């Protein structure tokens, strides 16, 4: 019912850069967001849940944020082991809609 | 019913509530419905899930609980094993049944407290803008569109911009 | 940390039913979510049940064609889709809904591993 | 029904009692049944004195299920049963050691 | 005293309460007395009876709990039986004492919650007709006969027919 | 958070609270500070001390809990002793963990109830003299010196001598 | 379902005391009620105690002449009436106060069976 | 202190009829009523407690009702195994007073 | 690895079977190992009848 | 009734540290208080900790020079005073903070027995 | 921070007399007082805690009282086994200050 419009669609970078992934929602979903990285050919796995909390066993370089209709995910620095597509989920109301996918590739 | 919201001053439940537990019924001009209160019901469901999963997982697992067999000369051993098995079963039955009953009560008054806390939350947000009635319902003095619900369920119900309207409607003549 | 062990890989003709398991490691009552990984497309949540409500919620474009049942006795989620069609060729991922801060709902927590379900001739 | 059988074997405190009482030494006692076929060979020549009695005695017993058959083979040092019993099982009781007197309640 | 009614804002109990637990003291013109609140005390007595009887009946009954005896060569068996009996007794003592204490606390704050829920029930029925004072007492603005008690203890206290009288007595000059 | 004071309508705690638990912050003219509420925190500390010490002392003490050893022909005895030790450990783990969790919850909502009861105590003492705001704070209408704190934390806040001042400040124009 | 086993049948001369038991089957703390079935007359509740309050309430025309005690240890209710008289000839019924919805007070639930107590010459 | 006046005193009917037993109370007893049938020469036993609830193991043909000073007991139909006298009890306040007794007999 | 060993001793129901089968009475059986060194001396002359 | 067994008697030169124990009989989490009985002078509370807060409060004329630690594991309170001086010659008393009405804080309840600590040459 | 000024400083009496020991506090300490008797050459021990309650295993001849800045301790009668110095403690706020000491000696 609510569409998760990822923005920007797709960019490229190098090791140790500044990148921001913005998730835009039509209706306000409060702060029940998620942030999944999806390695090509691997099981997806989340990074930030509830848009602020940090999953256990995850490097602190990822810091989510924002609430309502504007959100964010601020990576402190890029390492060669976290290059993939990124999805944002809404769970404030059903159905649960994922995102488009923002890939990062070697510049 | 320790807090006395459910079966207290909210006489009956709602059959149309299907998406969440602690919903609403906004019989406003633009329409109606049973929009849930996503934050409170999500937190409540989280809490009951923690309760049930803690009940399951804390029970350790071992590969046997079977009483062995004995011939006609180890009646001491057979009676002792029966005593151990029966005492373990008796302790487990007492503990499990008293648990089931006790946190059944804790679950009931926890749902009671959730409905309560929600009621005082809305009452504090509204203060005297909307008068209270029975059944835990409410009555907004001011004209109230759908943006009310947006502010009420996000907690951002700014009192002052609707204050004077309620003040007028207090007497209305 | 519940070691989810989903079913194997299987293929079937179009217009039939499918059975993908999500056998867990320990008894758990957190929610269940299923997602489709079609090649070249992104994730999308299809259906799921909450063992608290017990109701089976579904995507508004999928209801009827797909059913989810997960007996609380074994906590093993079952995956049924009737009237299989070719473009549903994908790999299926099952989520157990459990993060570090206890079993929280509205998240995914730990994930499955993947079951290859390709519908073709 | 399931009867209970009691018996014993007497261990004299010297070879003299054996020789002058059972008239021959190395006397065995072999009770046998369907599930009870152990043998006793009491041959001892000394003991201490307890209750003004040098020799000793071992009281054995057994159980006879319905339809069973017990046979007592012996040629000395036997305490033959003189009043057997007839039990009816019953499980869940135990001995209470007490000095208080009996009443009704 | 979790809810803080008993020993909270109701400082002391009443010695004349003999028929029910959560009574009243209507020092009205027609007379006085300690008429109980039949519904609330009946429900409370029902609840405590369920609690106590569940404590009794859930304990299963078996025909023996007696440690057997052993001679001087089964010191292993005697020590093991003593360990089982003593561990069962230790578990039972810990569980029973922690229960007794814990639902003693549950009984105390359940009585606290009953007095509480009664207090907010009367307060909601009266709204601002009768001002509140300390000790959980009340002060009706309007003239109040015995029919007040009939309506208060049956819950049918219709606010509007006494509303304007209270409004007059709010200032009285 | 059953009563919904802590993490409810009092959003965050205070880092400067070092002497007591349930303190204050009197941002009055004469000064400021974090003077504790000695009665409530003393009673609360007493209660938690009773809880913890009851958890410790009720556990009886015996001189052994050690499983004995057995040779290769008493595998029945070894398995039985392992069953007794493992069942005792399993019962103790389940009971102790469910206790720790359950009275962790009881401790949390007991602190919640203490903050609550304190909040309604101050609110009842002040009635409408001081308006309420979010975070459980307050706003005295009248001029308020340090003697306010003396009366508030001793419970002797006499309403009438400050009543009319608040009545004036209600509208102020 | 508590199998109440009341005492036997007995007769006594006028002006004496009576002892009618209400021995139950399991430990219970619900209230106790006693009723008189005089031939040709209807039921009427005489006395009773609540093991919660512990007080012994009685009918306003019977107090003093009749006393009820039920030790919580055995939960067995005792029936004493002093100064027996002829017209009190009746059969006595004891109620344990326990319905399907738990032990509720103000009801009768299960009942006794009857003890013939006839006072005559 | 409160008298339970049964009304009507006594009527007769047949198998499968419509009968109503009314219990009248001077003072209002809220809804703490009962309804006992008393077979001649048998232990009495209740049907409806709290004036609305139904005792377990009882045919559904009995339906109590009413509150305050007016109550009722509406039998759906009469069968040959439920012909007896009927009593109504008050338990709102002590003492507990039974009723007079309304017998039903073969017409 | 840790193997298990099974065996038995036959108790004939009379001296006749002993004399005519093992050709001599008072026959002992003595299994021995590192921690198992008990002896069996089966010599019995009567039994009841079970399973023919 | 916790039988407090304090340490023995000891003497040390001025300008050093002291170790006076307050070994109890059973595990307890009530507060700890220490008091000085100097000959000819009255009692005065020096320091103390509450096992609930865990903070170590002290007299405003003594802080720094004196430290109190009591591991919750053994519930045994330790007594350290740095830079001993002659006029601190006294006998030391340790309080366990436990009256009949449970463990109450702000009282002394039961007391120790005394440890002679005299600082001289 | 608050000084416990004992008053009177020191008096003498006999067996079975009327004596009052007054504890004066600058700041109001509510009712968190104590009353310690200290036998010469013995461990001190309290009599009244919270200014009203009575310690277990203590003769009832001691009765404390008062609240705020004025307190008291009213001994019903003097016996030859309770002659010592007396101290009053405050525990409303830290630090905990004892008193001076009021001795009673044979007249």
């Amino acid at each position: 019912d609510i569409q998760m419009t990822q923005s920007p669609s797709s960019l490229s970078a190098s090791v140790g850069d500044r990148v921001t992934i913005t998730c835009r929602a039509s209706q306000s979903i409060s702060s029940y967001l998620n942030w999944y990285q999806h390695k090509p050919g691997k099981a997806p796995k989340l990074l930030i849940f509830t848009a602020s909390n940090l999953q256990s066993g995850v490097p602190s370089r990822f810091s989510g944020g924002g609430s309502g209709t504007d959100f964010t995910l601020t990576i402190s620095s890029l390492q060669p082991e976290d290059f993939a597509t990124y999805y944002c989920q809404q769970s404030y109301t059903s159905p649960r809609t994922f995102g488009q996918g923002t890939k990062v590739e070697i510049k | 019913g320790l807090f006395g919201a459910i079966a207290g001053f909210i006489e009956g439940g709602w059959t149309g509530m299907v998406d969440g537990w602690y919903g609403y019924h906004h019989q406003n001009e633009q329409g109606s419905g049973y929009a849930a209160d996503q934050k409170s019901t999500q937190n409540a469901i989280n809490g009951i899930t923690n309760k049930v999963n803690s009940v399951i997982e804390k029970m350790n697992t071992q590969f046997t609980a079977v009483g062995k067999e004995f011939n006609k000369l180890e009646r001491r051993m057979e009676n002792l094993n029966k005593k151990v098995d029966d005492g373990f079963i008796d302790i487990w039955t007492y503990n499990a049944e008293l648990l089931v009953l006790l946190e059944n009560e804790r679950t009931l008054d926890f749902h009671d407290s959730n409905v309560k806390n929600l009621y005082e939350k809305v009452k504090s947000q509204l203060k005297n803008n909307a008068k209270e009635i029975g059944n835990g319902c409410f009555e907004f003095y001011h004209k109230c569109n759908d943006e009310c619900m947006e502010s009420v369920k996000n907690g951002t119900y700014d009192y002052p911009k609707y204050s004077e309207e309620s003040k007028l409607n207090r007497e209305k003549i | 940390e519940v070691q989810l062990v989903q079913s194997g890989a299987e293929v079937k003709k179009p217009g039939s039913s499918v059975r993908v398991s999500c056998k867990a490691s320990g008894g758990t009552f957190s929610a269940i979510s299923w997602v489709r990984q079609a090649p070249g497309q992104g994730l999308e949540w299809m259906g799921g049940i909450i063992p608290v409500f017990g109701t089976a919620n579904y995507a508004q474009k999928f209801q009827g064609r797909v059913t989810i049942t997960a007996d609380d006795s074994t906590s093993t989620a079952y995956m049924e889709v009737s009237s299989l069609r070719s473009d549903d060729t994908a790999v299926y991922y099952c989520a157990r809904e459990e993060t570090w801060k206890g079993a929280t709902i509205g998240v995914m927590g730990i994930w499955g591993q993947g079951t290859m379900v390709t519908v073709s001739s | 029904k399931e009867v209970l059988v009691l018996w014993g074997v007497h261990h004299p405190p010297n070879i003299g009692d054996q020789r002058a009482l059972y008239h021959k030494e190395n006397a065995y006692v072999s009770v046998v049944s369907s599930h009870y076929s152990r043998k006793f060979t009491p041959e001892i020549a000394k003991r201490p004195k307890v209750r003004d009695q040098e020799g000793r005695i071992n009281y054995y017993w057994t159980l006879l299920e319905p339809g069973d058959t017990i046979i007592f083979e012996a040629n000395g040092n036997l305490i033959a049963p003189r009043y057997a019993f007839a039990l009816s099982r019953g499980f869940g009781s135990g001995i209470i050691n007490s000095n208080a007197p009996m009443d009704e309640c």
